[PDB]
């Protein structure tokens, strides 16, 4: 049974940086690409980027490119997505998703509700 | 960017009746004769779940009442007889060209 | 038909035709035949990259019979992708011009 585990929540300050984790289990981690997608309230789903954990090849949505960084750790079968210069516009639920090559996303992470606040 | 527009924003369908959701693309999502477009279902508190791929193909485990059709720029998701658990938000997505884009989402409710 | 779910094996070396197209011959290893063969091309970064099929509609009539596919790939470096999922055939191709 395939599982992509993410922490439930992050509370980060505006302008700060965050590094989100996606811990894969139930399959050979390096056999499938990992994508990142976020869901903002009333604004739908937005694609951030993808990475091949085997070869570290990647591609970003140009909107996030100067601001984001996709990495993996093969040893721990964990994918990471880092996003810096955060504003309130980056408050969303962040999902990692496994690519059913070369089509759809077959397995979605548990999701990380991210709040960008001065508190 | 290929823009995907869904219609309607939300709709309510009487239990056992037919439901239809459309997705329109600002340009073609066809790649070698196949439509690179997908339909996901999302319920509150849950991550999305794939239902239909390449416009018309049913993911295994998905009930037969779900179907999809269309090509190039016009697509539709159909549930020929809705049940209670069909209430969710539905999103179309394309990956015919980077960056991947998602439709705005259509929220389906059930009456009865 | 529905898309093939199974795996594909490359039967011959990929060949360039006289007119800038490629001939791909694959062998199917599935149970759901007849089905349509997933065929696409990507770039290095996994981006979907345009081209056209010369073959009408790639279909597996008989899983013991290899299927020919003629295609006009994009120019330059691409990957021909036959099938879908973890076992998807991913083949490097360069088209001069
Ligand atoms: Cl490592
Ligand atoms: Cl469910
Ligand atoms: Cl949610
Ligand atoms: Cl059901």
């Amino acid at each position: 049974q395939v599982q992509l585990l993410q922490p439930g929540a992050e509370l980060v300050k505006p302008g700060a940086s965050m590094k989100l984790s996606c811990k894969a289990s139930g399959y050979t981690f390096t056999n499938w690409w990992m994508h990142w997608v976020r869901l903002r309230p009333g604004r739908g789903l937005e694609w951030i980027g993808r990475i091949d954990p085997n070869s570290d090849v990647n591609k970003y949505n140009e909107k996030f490119e100067n601001r984001a960084s996709l990495t993996v750790d093969k040893h721990s079968s964990t994918a990471y997505m880092q996003l810096s210069s955060l504003t309130s516009e980056d408050s969303a639920i962040y999902y990692c998703a496994r690519w059913f090559f070369p089509w759809y996303f077959d397995v979605w992470g548990t999701g990380t509700t991210v709040t960008v606040s001065s508190a | 960017n290929i823009v995907l527009t869904q219609s309607p924003a939300s709709l309510a369908v009487s239990l056992g009746q037919r439901a239809t959701i459309s997705c329109r693309a600002s340009e073609s999502v066809d790649h070698y004769g196949n439509s690179f477009i997908y339909w996901y279902q999302q319920k509150p508190g849950q991550p999305p779940k794939l239902l239909i791929y390449l416009a018309s193909n049913l993911e295994s485990g998905v009930p037969a009442r779900f179907s999809g059709s269309g090509s190039e720029t016009d697509f539709t998701l159909t549930i020929d007889s809705v049940e209670t658990d069909d209430a969710a938000t539905y999103y179309c997505q394309q990956n015919n060209e980077d960056p991947y884009t998602f439709g705005g989402g259509t929220k389906l409710e059930i009456k009865g | 038909y529905v898309m093939c779910t199974g795996s594909f094996k490359l039967e011959k070396e990929v060949a360039e035709t006289q007119h800038g197209t490629v001939l791909v011959q694959v062998k199917y290893e599935g149970t759901d035949a007849p089905c349509k063969i997933p065929f696409s091309t990507q770039d290095e970064k996994g981006a979907t990259q345009n081209g056209r099929l010369i073959t009408a509609n790639p279909i597996v009539t008989d899983k013991e019979k290899p299927v020919n596919i003629e295609a006009e790939p994009p120019f330059g470096e691409s990957y021909i992708v036959v099938g879908a999922g973890e076992k998807a055939l991913k083949l490097s191709w360069f088209k001069k011009g």
